[PDB]
């Protein structure tokens, strides 16, 4: 059983926002409830609304005005609009349902109201020399450069490379824009006989770029 | 948010924590409790139903219970796999489901000193005008750490943003990583860029600098 996620990452004030949760290894029929939940940046829980078996809807009161959803039996999808939203409702978004004590979780949908606009990021190399070498150890990475909204990921070697890894939370620049890096450790006698890519997914603007990452000459 | 979670807690490998989680009498008071433990990047996952019952697949060292309009999540055993967010949940008045703020589970290890790089800008950068030099500070704990940008020895004040991963799930370290960023021009009209780190684990403060041109 698995529930993924699809959906705009930025939406402009006032206009609504749309999700759907595409269910696989269950049919959309045989679900106790199917439900929204999510989680403003930094914060906790909160829950949104779920349908039941029969069709009968529940909402968070204080949202009900402007939450819809509904189930698509022929997509084996269900679905949530929210409208007229502000700042307010970035967060988050997971879709969760009980199978037939333990519901299914979604893997999260970051959403981003906002009235600033798209922009895909530059991708450079962070390259490894004797100023990030540290015994037999040589630190390299990628920086992730003037990007929005969130989210970017990251991964190295098609994500052959996982050990050492560590992708930091981007930071918001003065200008608007996000900036992240990630780096990996790696053995010095490596850097010249394994090659290094940093693969890079900004699905909001279809941004995606393998960069190659080689040593310096200094 | 409604129910009230400490922050968080912490402890080393091996030992006994406990998470409270407090409600009113209308939420907690009359309905079960469950418990959520979200790792980062992830979504929640369920460790307690029924206040004290364990799905398929979660080990005996977590266990819960509820008392008046409290309840408690109880982790023994700790590992460093452990770090993470920890929520409470429970219905309210209109049987809707609510959720605490999240707790914070830190794991206590050993004093570690952070291994320190840095990174001139790339020519590719530098082509398109601008400049970005970082320093990373790796593995270190605990998370407190100082980094100053110096430029030609003139100390960097908000001119510079750092972040820090999440704890490590191996070996409970952090990292940090700072960028100061100048434009090309002004990136030009200076040589020595460096990095001052201060942290428990150094007995004396930790510089890593290169001069603007030697790569």
């Amino acid at each position: 059983v698995q529930l993924q996620e699809s959906g705009p990452g930025l939406v402009k004030p006032s206009e609504t926002l749309s999700l759907t949760c595409a269910v696989s290894g269950y049919s959309i029929s045989s679900g106790y409830y199917w439900g929204w939940i999510r989680q403003p940046p930094g914060k906790g829980l909160e829950w949104i609304g779920s349908i039941y078996h029969s069709g009968s809807t529940y909402y968070n009161p204080s949202l009900k005005s402007r939450v819809t959803i509904s189930v698509d039996t022929s997509k084996n999808q269900f679905s949530l609009k929210l409208s007229s939203v502000t700042a307010a409702d970035t967060a988050v978004y997971y879709c969760a349902g009980l199978t037939q004590n333990d519901a299914n979780w979604g893997q999260g949908t970051l959403v981003t109201v906002s009235s600033a606009s798209t922009k895909g990021p530059s991708v450079f190399p962070l390259a490894p020399s004797s100023k990030s070498t540290s015994g037999g150890t040589a630190a390299l990475g990628c920086l992730v450069k003037d990007y929005f909204p969130e989210p970017v990921t990251v991964s190295w070697n098609s994500g052959a490379l996982t050990s050492g890894v560590h992708t930091f939370p981007a930071v918001l620049q003065s200008s608007g824009l996000y900036s992240l890096s990630s780096v990996v450790t790696v053995p010095s006698s490596s850097l010249g006989t394994q090659t290094y890519i940093c693969n890079v997914n900004h699905k909001p603007s279809n941004t995606k770029v393998d960069k190659k990452v080689e040593p310096k000459s200094c | 948010s409604v129910l009230t979670q400490p922050p968080s807690v912490s402890a080393a490998p091996g030992q006994k924590v406990t998470i409270s989680c407090s409600g009113s009498s209308s939420n907690i008071g009359n309905n079960y409790v469950s418990w959520y433990q979200q790792l980062p990047g992830t979504a929640p996952k369920k460790l307690i139903y029924d206040n004290n019952k364990r799905p398929s697949g979660i080990p005996d060292r977590f266990s819960g219970s509820k008392s008046g309009t409290s309840a408690t999540l109880g982790i023994t055993g700790l590992q460093t796999g452990d770090e993470a967010d920890y929520y409470c949940g429970t219905w309210d008045s209109s049987l809707n489901p609510v959720f605490g703020g999240g707790t914070k589970l830190e794991i206590k290890r050993t004093v570690a000193a952070p291994s320190v790089f840095i990174f001139p800008p790339s020519d590719e950068q530098l082509k398109s005008g601008t400049a970005s030099v970082v320093c990373l500070l790796n593995n270190f704990y605990p998370r407190e750490a100082k980094v100053q940008w110096k430029v030609d020895n003139a100390l960097q004040s908000g001119n510079s943003q750092e972040s820090v991963t999440e704890q490590d799930s191996k070996d409970s370290t952090y990292s940090l990583s700072s960028t100061l960023t100048l434009s090309k021009a002004d990136y030009e009209k200076h040589k020595v860029y460096a990095c001052e780190v201060t942290h428990q684990g150094l007995s004396s403060p930790v510089t890593k600098s290169f001069n603007r041109g030697e790569c």
